[PDB]
């Protein structure tokens, strides 16, 4: 496992894409990562089919597709402003 | 499909 911290781009956006859930059936993984993205430049870095397990420090091995993407964009869980993420590649 | 959503 590997930690991996960034922060939005001035529209607040990450540049990447999630799929699976609770109500998928899925594990939680990252589907693309745009270039030039923070998600694509940031040590570590992150990359498609790293499986995320915590968000913020928050297990959401339970949760729903719409719940986790709330999560991510909530954009005040983020300490020094950087949103923290674990995954497992 | 399967629902993916971009961030």
């Amino acid at each position: 496992l590997v930690l991996i911290r960034m922060k939005p781009d001035e529209n607040g956006r990450f540049g990447f894409n999630v799929k699976g859930g609770y109500d998928q059936k899925m594990p939680v993984i990252v589907s693309r990562v745009a270039p030039g993205t923070p998600a694509d430049l940031c040590v570590p870095r992150l990359n498609e089919g790293d499986q995320v397990v915590l968000i913020n420090g928050r297990d959401i091995a339970e949760h729903t597709h719409d719940q986790v993407v709330l999560f991510i964009k909530a954009s005040c869980e983020r300490h020094s402003g950087e949103l923290m993420l674990l995954v497992r590649p | 499909t399967r629902r993916e959503t971009q961030l």
